[PDB]
RNA sequence: UGCU
């Protein structure tokens, strides 16, 4: 592997990862994120979609990745360090949920409240 | 962490990208911060070190900046944004064990004797040896290795490094770099220089008929061919300029930047660098009779470089790495992806230099690219075998040569280690002479502005050099005067000299760190103010009657005065290897005399901690405190008051260990008698039996029985239960 | 090796369990030898440590004084226990069929 | 015995100078057979061992005299009809040091192998008096090599062998008789036995590749087998000569 | 060592301060001088002193090769062009010495003209080391390069019209990057052109020899009487040096300038802090005689106590109320109160019982052991003594101070009754 | 040529003989005074702030002192480096903007040093 | 260096001295002297270093060269050539050594250290080499040793 | 000896000119015609007598 | 050797042939001298020779 | 990295 893959991909793997080190997530969760992020990929109608279309589907891949592990992060500062709007961005989330059908834990109100009195 | 990462961070403050101008990325202002953890999610937790050594996780705090850049020309500033993390060393200024009691210490589960100064990276715990290297910009004549006595220049500045040398192998001087295809000879560069009189290069050379009669053969080397004008020898040199008129720029810019960049030349003026090279052919002329060449192993010339200066290093490059990956980041995003308006913080990576600095620190291997430095060994796992091994391995020292060649010239025990570093404590094997030890009473000095330094020498009557010719240099009376390798320029009747600013600094108008040497042989007179040099506290001798008295003394004792207050009033003072070559030093006050300046401290400071241990170590030989040294680092004891919740994987502990009798006062100092590593029993010098026939010795069933020699061996087993990619777990 | 060091330390040892004191053992100085002789001659003990002894297997008194005194003697972490080794058949290497 | 020897040092062999090289690193160029070793000691006797006259007189003919060792001043004299180097040799010192050397002597060594010079360029005029008038070659050289000449003359040799770098007189003081020999530092055996006055058939030398191209194989077996035993004799410790003729 | 003669005076001109020049020739000892040399003239500029002299040398005398001469005016210029030539004849008759910058700023360097009891000395406003340049030798150079020019050109006997016109190669003036501009700013290029850009002086040449020396030489002295008090140069030796070198801008970490560099409150509680005994005569002492017994006593007796007439700090400015015990770690309050204890027995009774002491105040042994050292010493067969002797003279001569210290051991006392129950 | 010394070169400048003498004399950085009416401070104040008149007396000692007494301080003046090639005072005036004259004053010979004496500076407070 | 031998030999003949008046000084029944007698272990020089006096500490076969300059140690005077500042040992081990006499000894004892850890690595190459080297002759039959070929 | 030319300074060497050998510079046209003899002598160090050894 | 910590290797030989060998040509008492120069290095030491 |  690693031959077989577009620049588009190659570009959308290493946003991926420019935003996990951003967020400074350990490598586990790097890990998740690119692989659900080629999950992703692997259908079409994601493939061939907007340039918006695949930051969302980055930005929603890391959200997922950060929802499998009861950890806390608000999707609105997932879209302000992405470069969308909400609309799109939600838009583009309940697409690719209903297109994939992977586990979608509850966001914990204690994880967030902690995480929003930190910042404080 | 104070000041050096601030100075980092303002000579990097601003980046920006050609691409799209008018846009940039300023830096205001970087804090370090107390240590935390990144465990909880996305808020920050004051963790110790014990808890760090416990959880296999590193004790750094988080670097944040602040910043302003334009998004889309509209000024957007940010006050605290994170960009690394910096493992903070322990007692340190921004631990949390500096100012602590030790029932705080308790509370945090840390020993209170604990010597500290260690990282503690992913668990385990890493020191940063002392690396000494040869100290820079100095000229040092040398036999080559045909046996060819020529000399050799490193100058090193802040940005390049190159090594410059010059042979006479066919009687004439050649000079070597490693920028030429072919040695030239030197009376070409004197031409290209701009000095194109013979006579005047002659004057500067020396006047001596000997030095002439050595000189002639360059000369008629020179004249057999056509140069004889500055704009020949460029061209000659221009053709002689390996790739990377043009040749001629080429030339000059190589002849005023690359070619002894320790010389600075205010525009294109080359005096200073032909008096330079001019002093150097003068001792290679020297020197090329009565053998006296230059040794290395002079630690008067050696430099120790603490981890502050690695750290600094490695902190450079990494945020120069760091800014150049915005930059391409830039360009490649800002021209081409869409209307809207790219700004840095969606890419500034915030784990880059903490990535960094953990592989650094734990690897040990240092590969800086932009100095060319590959490093390795540098950082080690520090021994806990017991408090005097942690101890002793706390202050070490590492050489630059790593068991390159049995020379046995570094190796051996140089007279100059005279109260910096322990001449006994060695390890014995293969690194016998390359790993020593610091003595008990030292000092390493940091790097001073070297303003009032200058100022002060300029207003002494040091005459320009620029001002009169080189033929000065060759009289017996004129002593040239060098600052850190640079000509200072020259002067007479040294001694009023080297009174007068030993007198300014004891008075305190010039940093006490400041050394001051003389050489008669070359008349020399150095004044030394880089970082990195080993002084020592001596006590002043004036008219036969030191100036420390008993009054004094009783002061100290009572608590009116402290050791500042004596380096103040001109009692004590500290004297570098240089310093001392030149200055009388007396052992004892008996052993004082009319011709002498200073006052040994006391003599038993000579050994280093693990030599300190040894009772009557001046009746013993020196195998036998090599031997015990060796063996005292691997001794058998308590670590601290922190030894049964500390989890190592190997640790050794005595049942009854018991102080011992015979102590010393560097025992009482460092506090060895509350956690000491051995006990106190009842020997017989005698033959028993025939079973202590080489060595070894014979015990009692009854005193083993009684608990005698009693050992714990304490191993630690490790398991981890981790996350796959997959929604999987090790049960 | 001429270890006259470890004399001194036992005789000031001695002196110092006697005289319920703490000799300093300092380089280029510390307590002399005459001093902790005066201390042994005081608590009644012979001056130069040799001391009348009496062999335990026979019984009979030793034509030679024994020297005794306390000694600081510290164990190292080098132990039989770890060094011993014994290896059978056991496993070899993939690359070459050696131990 | 390479472990049991600590490689020690003052080991003169009772001269007290000479440094030569012994112990471990004698032992490897001995093994090694290099044709240039560090160090090389020629023993020579001689047939009037008893003479410290003709023992001197053997030293000066054997050992190589360069010209300004000899001559008290050289200077480059500029006539307003000509220039020339005017070299004047100390007689008293050649007496003194009981060397076979003169101006025609001193005429003959100059010539060989120094630019080209001819013989009609050197003269004498006097009894210690030597004049040398270069001429131009053309070959990038002009009149102006007067100071390669000063720079190269003094280094030319008069008398001895060019390999020979020094010659020295050692005394046994055997309570018999009192004898006399030559030590030479030099790697050239068959010049020394060439040499008069040295009896070449009890002369030996520490260089094995230079005793087999002169006196054989069997010569420098015999040398190898002598050299190891006292290398090996000088640390006190002693080997069976069966293992060192097997060597050899 | 007294100065019995040579009381010589220093005067000071300064009509030649923009106008006096030091030219030195490294290459020229000083038995020869340029006095016989006829000189033509010299090139200077205002800003950037760099003067070019400009001389003639003769020709008839021996020491001058007029082969040679003929031959290198020749080599520098063509055969018979003369439209720009170094020499006016076929021989090199001209000599060009060109000026090298020793140091930018020379106010510290000053001539001085020695007279009969009287010292002038004027300042200078430039020095400059005078070379024998070689350019002759670089436009013989050019001349060579254009003379093989020219014989490329006309290799051939009839040169036909060459349609070598100039196509036009106007290259981009390209935004330059600030690293190359800096590159091209500091190259020697451009530094020599900057220079150039400054148009030349001609000046003619004056020598010793001639009248207008011995008339312009006077210039260098100043009508003035012998004895006049200078109005400046009056600062003192500490002001001087204060001039010639200006600033760069446990508990004893203060050095005792520093500490004197302090109010004298923050003095006396430092001192007090760091010792915890000391007299008041020692304090004074210490202090300086120039401070007020009267204010040195307000402030130590707001920071210290009476014993025995000695001064002992305070337990609280050890014991700051967020600080705690060392080695046992109980709050400070309970180790004030130990110590206010352990000074009313010592105040008591000059003998104190470290059994009595710990089993009274229910403190550790380690916690008493130090409070007992930082006041007293041991005595064999007698228990722990004060320091210091009882000083009677300091109770003598403040009798209130006494009577204030006494009323307030009472006090304390009263509560250490309170809370211990004595 | 021996090395001669200060006090006897004026004194033989002065009793030996009478002819005037050009000197060269290299002050330190910073004299012991005031700019007077400047415009400003602590900053360097060379000689051509001091304005003419006598400004400071120059006294030789027992034992071959020379020192310079510049007001309160007292500087000690010492031979510097003994110049042996041509060194040619000159005052090249530019009393018009297109032709100026070159005087030549006379020769240099001797180089003095005047530095201050910190010894005294230091002892004194 | 006649100079260096004249006092090198008088150093020694002061050591050897001071070794024969204590060996006749100390009485029978002595432990190191039975033993020195015995050869078991020690000899004379040590007991004669460890009572009597120390001999001089020589590096190289020579005395302590000059560290600093034209010195071995700044507390002797300059160009000074005496035998306590060059290396001389006057008291014994019984009576403590001097500081510069401990730390010439310890320079004498790395030299010593140094050299034997050179000779190791040295004699193990050169021990390798002769052995691959004769490791192919052999005695036969008839009295004849001959290589493998 | 080494010689320099009064005028820039280069070195000096030994020529035949039409009337008497003389000094002359490679750079200018300067000479020197020589009147009395010139000498420049070095009086080189001369071998000591070795005595025996032993 | 001598006693100090020096950890020394015991093999046991898998044949009877290398058993019998290892016996006779590297027996103790039949290595008694060395080849080098005959010498005997198997004898007393030291607290037995006093 | 220690050990012999
Ligand atoms: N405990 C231990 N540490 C080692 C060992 N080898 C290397 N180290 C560590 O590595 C450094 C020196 O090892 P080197 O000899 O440079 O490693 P090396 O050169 O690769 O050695 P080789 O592997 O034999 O080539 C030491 O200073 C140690 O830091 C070892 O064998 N044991
Ligand atoms: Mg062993
Ligand atoms: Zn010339």
């Amino acid at each position: 592997e690693n031959e077989q893959v577009s620049r588009s991909q190659q570009r959308g793997l290493r946003r991926v990862r420019d935003l996990c080190r951003v967020l400074q997530l350990p490598p586990t969760f790097e890990d998740t994120a690119v692989a659900y992020y080629q999950q992703a990929y692997r259908h079409s109608g994601i493939r061939a979609a907007r340039l918006q279309k695949k930051e969302v589907l980055v930005g929603c891949c890391v959200l997922i990745t950060c929802r499998q592990h009861n950890w806390p992060l608000t999707m609105g500062a997932i879209c302000t360090l992405l470069y969308a709007d909400l609309d799109v961005f939600s838009s583009t989330y309940m697409q690719i949920v209903k297109l994939l059908g992977l586990d979608v834990p509850s966001l914990c109100l204690a994880e967030l409240v902690k995480t929003y009195c930190s910042s404080f | 962490i104070n000041v050096e990462i601030k100075k980092i961070m303002k000579a990097n403050e601003k980046v920006t990208s050609d691409a799209d101008p008018m846009w940039y990325l300023k830096y205001l202002n970087i804090y370090v911060g107390l240590p935390d953890v990144e465990e909880s999610f996305n808020v920050t937790r004051p963790v110790s070190p014990h808890e760090c050594r416990l959880r296999d996780m590193t004790y750094s705090a988080p670097i944040t900046v602040d910043i302003e850049y334009t998004r889309g020309s509209q000024r957007i500033i940010r006050n605290a944004l994170p960009i690394g993390r910096m493992p903070i060393m322990l007692r340190s200024s921004n631990c949390v064990l500096t100012g602590k009691t030790p029932a705080e210490f308790a509370k945090l589960n840390e020993c209170p004797l604990d010597p500290g100064g260690y990282f503690i990276v992913k668990g385990v715990e890493k020191v940063i040896l002392i690396q000494e290297q040869l100290s820079k910009n100095r000229i040092i004549v040398e036999a080559d290795r045909k046996g060819a006595v020529g000399a050799s220049v490193t100058s090193s500045t802040h940005e390049k490094k190159s090594r410059t040398n010059m042979a006479v192998k066919q009687g004439r001087f050649y000079l070597r770099h490693n920028t030429l295809s072919e040695d030239i000879p030197i009376v070409i560069i004197f031409k290209a220089m701009g000095v194109e009189s013979d006579q005047e290069i002659v004057q500067m050379i020396g006047t001596e008929e000997h030095v002439m009669a050595a000189f002639g053969p360059s000369l008629e080397e020179c004249q057999k061919a056509q140069i004889f004008t500055q704009m020949q020898a460029l061209k000659y040199i221009g053709n002689k300029v390996r790739r990377q008129k043009t040749k001629i720029e080429e030339a000059r810019e190589l002849l005023a930047s690359t070619i002894l960049t320790h010389v600075p030349v205010k525009e294109f003026n080359f005096r200073a660098k032909c008096i330079y090279t001019a002093v150097m052919v003068r001792r290679v002329i020297l020197a090329q009779g009565d053998n006296k060449v230059d040794d290395r192993d002079y630690y008067g010339n050696k430099r120790l470089e603490l981890a502050g200066q690695l750290l600094s290093l490695l902190f450079e490059d990494l945020f120069k790495k760091f800014n150049s990956e915005m930059k391409k980041i830039a360009d490649q995003v800002i021209p081409k992806q869409r209307a809207a308006q790219f700004d840095v913080v969606k890419h500034m990576r915030q784990d880059q230099i903490t990535n960094g600095m953990v592989n650094a620190i734990s690897t040990g291997n240092w590969s800086l690219k932009r100095f060319k430095m590959d490093r390795q060994g540098v950082t080690q796992v520090l021994s806990r075998l017991s408090y005097i091994s942690a101890l002793g391995m706390m202050t070490r020292i590492s050489s630059q040569f790593e068991k390159t060649r049995k020379v046995s010239g570094p190796r051996s025990l140089q007279p100059s280690q005279w109260g910096m570093l322990c001449p006994s404590d060695t390890p014995e094997g293969e690194a016998c002479g390359l790993v020593k030890n610091l003595a008990l009473m030292t000092h390493i000095t940091t790097d001073m502005e070297d303003g009032p330094i200058v100022k002060l020498a300029s207003n002494l009557g040091v005459e320009d050099v620029n001002l009169l010719c080189g033929e000065e240099l060759s009289y017996p009376n004129v002593f040239l005067v060098f600052l850190n390798g640079n000509i200072l320029g020259v002067i007479r009747d040294h001694k009023k000299l080297v009174n007068t600013f030993r007198l300014m600094r004891r008075a305190g108008y010039i940093n006490e760190f400041v050394s001051i040497s003389t050489n008669l042989t070359d008349r020399c007179v150095y004044i030394s103010s880089d970082g990195g040099r080993l002084c020592r506290p001596y006590i002043i001798v004036k008219k036969q009657k030191p100036a420390v008295t008993n009054k004094h003394m009783e002061e100290l004792a009572q608590g009116y005065r402290n050791f500042e207050d004596f380096l103040h009033e001109s009692l004590v003072e500290y004297l570098d290897v240089n310093e001392e070559n030149d200055c009388n030093i007396a052992l004892y006050e008996h052993t004082i005399n009319k011709d002498t300046t200073h006052l040994e401290i006391e003599p038993f400071t000579l050994l280093g901690v693990c030599a300190g241990l040894i009772p009557y170590p001046h009746h013993n030989q020196s195998p036998r405190n090599t031997y015990q040294c060796a063996m005292g680092k691997q001794a058998m004891g308590t670590i601290g008051y922190n030894q049964r919740n500390r989890i190592d994987t190997l640790m050794y502990l005595l049942a009854y260990p018991q102080k011992p009798m015979v102590k010393t006062k560097t025992i009482e100092l460092i506090e060895f008698e509350k956690l000491p590593a051995g006990q106190n029993a009842t020997v017989a010098v005698m033959s028993y039996s025939g079973y202590d026939i080489e060595d070894a010795l014979v015990l009692n069933k009854a005193s083993l029985d009684r608990g005698f020699g009693r050992c714990l061996v304490y191993k630690n087993a490790k398991c981890t239960l981790k996350r796959y990619t997959n929604q999987t777990f090790d049960k | 090796r001429m270890t006259v060091g470890k004399l001194i330390e036992l005789l000031a040892g001695k002196a110092g369990v006697l005289d319920g004191r703490f000799h300093y053992g300092t380089a280029f100085g510390g307590s002399k030898v005459k001093d902790v002789c005066e201390d042994l001659v005081r608590h009644g003990y012979n001056y130069l440590g040799k001391d009348y002894v009496t062999s335990g297997i026979t019984g009979e008194p030793l034509e030679a004084y024994i020297y005794f005194g306390p000694v600081y003697y510290q164990k190292l972490k080098h132990m039989v226990l770890d060094k011993m080794h014994a290896r059978a058949r056991g496993p070899r290497a993939v690359l070459t069929r050696q131990p | 015995p390479g472990t049991q020897m600590t490689l020690k040092t003052f080991h003169f062999a009772g001269v007290a100078s000479m440094n030569i090289t012994l112990g471990v690193p004698r032992i490897k160029e001995i093994i090694n057979a290099s044709k240039a070793i560090s160090t090389p000691i020629i023993t020579a006797q001689l047939d009037k061992d008893d003479d410290a006259d003709y023992a001197r007189l053997v030293k000066g003919r054997i050992e190589k005299t360069l010209l300004g060792e000899i001559s008290e001043y050289i200077e480059e004299v500029f006539l307003p009809d000509d220039c020339f180097i005017l070299v004047k040799l100390s007689l008293e010192r050649i007496r003194l040091l009981r060397l076979e050397v003169n101006a025609e002597t001193v005429r003959y060594s100059i010539c060989t192998s120094k630019l080209r010079v001819k013989p009609g360029d050197v003269a004498v005029h006097g009894e210690a008096v030597v004049c040398v008038t270069p001429r131009e070659n053309s070959k990038s050289s002009m009149y102006y090599v007067l100071q390669f000449l000063k720079e190269d003359l003094p280094k030319v040799v008069v008398q001895g062998i060019p390999e020979v770098s020094r010659a020295v007189i050692h005394i046994d003081e055997q309570s018999g008789k009192e004898k006399y020999k030559l030590l030479v530092e030099g790697d050239n055996l068959r010049a020394v036995m060439a040499t008069h006055g040295v009896k070449g058939t009890r002369t030996t030398s520490n260089n094995t590749y230079e005793v087999e191209k002169t006196l054989g194989i069997e010569a420098a077996r015999t040398t190898i087998i002598n050299e190891i035993q006292y290398t090996m004799v000088n640390h006190g410790m002693s080997i069976d000569r069966r293992h060192v003729m097997l060597l050899s | 060592d007294d100065p019995v003669v040579q009381e010589i005076d220093v005067y000071l001109a300064k009509s030649l301060a923009e106008k006096l020049y030091l030219f030195q020739y490294p290459v020229r000892p000083a038995s020869m001088t340029y006095d016989d040399i006829p000189h033509l003239s010299a090139k200077i500029k205002p800003k950037q002193q760099k003067v070019e002299l400009e001389m003639a040398i003769d020709t008839l005398n021996p020491n001058y090769c007029r082969s040679k001469g003929e031959q290198i005016a020749l080599n520098v210029d063509g055969a018979c062009a003369d439209e720009t030539s170094t020499y006016s004849s076929k021989l090199m008759d001209k000599q060009t010495f060109c000026s090298s910058q020793t140091t930018s700023n020379t106010s510290r360097y000053a001539a001085a003209l020695y007279r009969q009891g009287e010292l002038h000395l004027t300042p200078l406003h430039g020095i400059l080391q005078l070379r024998p340049s070689f350019s002759y030798l670089d436009k013989a150079d050019a001349k060579h390069r254009e003379r093989e020019a020219a014989n490329e050109a006309g290799d051939s006997s009839q040169d036909e019209a060459e349609d070598d016109v100039k196509q036009i190669t106007v290259r981009f003036s390209r935004p330059e990057s600030e690293q190359a501009r800096q590159r091209r700013v500091q190259s020697y290029e451009f530094l020599q052109k900057k220079h150039a850009e400054e148009p030349w002086v001609h000046l003619h040449y004056y020598g010793l020899r001639d009248s207008r020396s011995e008339h312009e030489r006077q210039y260098l002295l100043c009508p003035g009487s012998s004895g006049v008090e200078n109005t400046e140069l009056v600062k003192s030796p500490s002001e001087y040096l204060m001039m010639l070198m200006p600033p760069s801008q446990p508990s004893n970490v203060l050095s005792m300038a520093q500490l004197r560099t302090l109010p004298l409150a923050d003095q006396i509680k430092i001192l007090m802090k760091n010792v915890k005994v000391m007299p008041f005569a020692n304090l004074m002492s210490l202090l300086g005689p120039s401070i007020d017994s009267v204010a040195v006593l307000r402030g130590i007796q707001k920071v210290a106590m009476l014993v025995q007439g000695n001064w002992v700090v305070k337990s609280d400015i050890l014991y700051p109320k967020d600080s705690s015990s060392p080695h046992s770690g109980v709050p400070a309050e309970v180790l004030c109160r130990g110590r206010d204890f352990v000074m009313w027995k010592f105040t008591q009774s000059r003998w104190v019982v470290r059994k009595e002491v710990a089993t009274v105040t229910k403190l550790c042994a380690e916690d008493v052991k130090d409070f007992l050292e930082h006041m007293a010493v041991v005595r064999i067969n007698k228990g722990w003594e004060f320091i210091l002797p009882y000083d009677g003279e300091f109770i003598k001569k403040h009798p209130d101070v006494v009577q204030r210290q006494h009323m307030l051991w009472t006090g304390i006392q009263a509560k250490l009754e309170k809370v211990y129950n004595l | 040529l021996p090395k001669d010394v200060s006090v006897a070169e004026l004194l033989r400048e002065l009793s030996l003989t009478k002819e005037e003498e050009l000197l060269f004399l290299q002050l330190p950085d910073t004299l012991p005074g005031q700019p007077p009416t400047q415009d400003i401070a602590e900053n360097a104040c060379t000689l051509a702030d001091l304005t003419e008149g006598q400004v400071g007396k120059l006294l030789i000692r027992k034992s071959g002192r020379v020192q310079l007494l510049l007001g309160k301080v007292t500087l000690d003046v010492t031979m510097g480096t003994a110049c042996s090639f041509l060194q040619e005072l000159v005052s090249v005036g530019l009393g018009d903007s297109r032709t100026g004259e070159m005087t030549v004053l006379g020769h240099v010979k001797h180089k003095l040093v005047c530095s201050p004496d910190f010894e005294s500076l230091l002892d004194h407070k | 260096e006649t100079l260096e031998a004249l006092i090198l030999k008088e150093l020694s003949v002061i050591r050897d001295h001071a070794g024969s008046a204590c060996l006749r000084e100390l009485d029978k029944s002595n432990s190191p002297l039975t033993m020195a007698l015995c050869g078991s272990k020690g000899s004379f020089i040590n007991i004669s270093q460890m009572i009597a006096c120390v001999g001089q500490q020589a590096i190289s076969g020579s005395r302590v060269p000059d560290g600093f300059e034209n010195r071995s140690l700044p507390h002797f005077e300059k160009h000074s050539k005496l035998p306590a500042a060059k290396g001389f040992v006057a008291n014994s081990f019984y009576s403590g050594l001097t500081p510069t006499e401990f730390f010439f000894h310890t320079m004498a004892g790395r030299e010593g250290l140094v050299d034997t850890a050179v000779k190791t690595a040295e004699t193990g190459y050169m021990q390798r080499r002769l052995v691959k080297s004769l490791e192919d002759l052999c005695s036969q039959y008839d009295l004849t040793v001959r290589s493998s070929t | 000896m080494l010689l320099f030319c009064p005028g820039c300074g280069n070195g000096l060497i030994v020529e035949e000119g039409q009337r008497c050998h003389r000094f002359a510079c490679n750079t200018c046209p300067y000479v020197h015609n020589i009147t009395r003899k010139v000498t420049n002598r070095k009086y080189p160090k001369l071998k000591e007598v070795d005595d025996v050894l032993g | 050797a001598d006693f100090d910590g020096d950890e020394m290797n015991l093999h046991l030989p898998q044949t009877e042939e290398a058993k019998a060998e290892a016996l006779v040509l590297m027996g103790t008492k039949a290595n008694l001298v060395t080849p080098r120069n005959g010498e005997p290095l198997i004898a007393a030491i030291q607290d037995f020779l006093t």
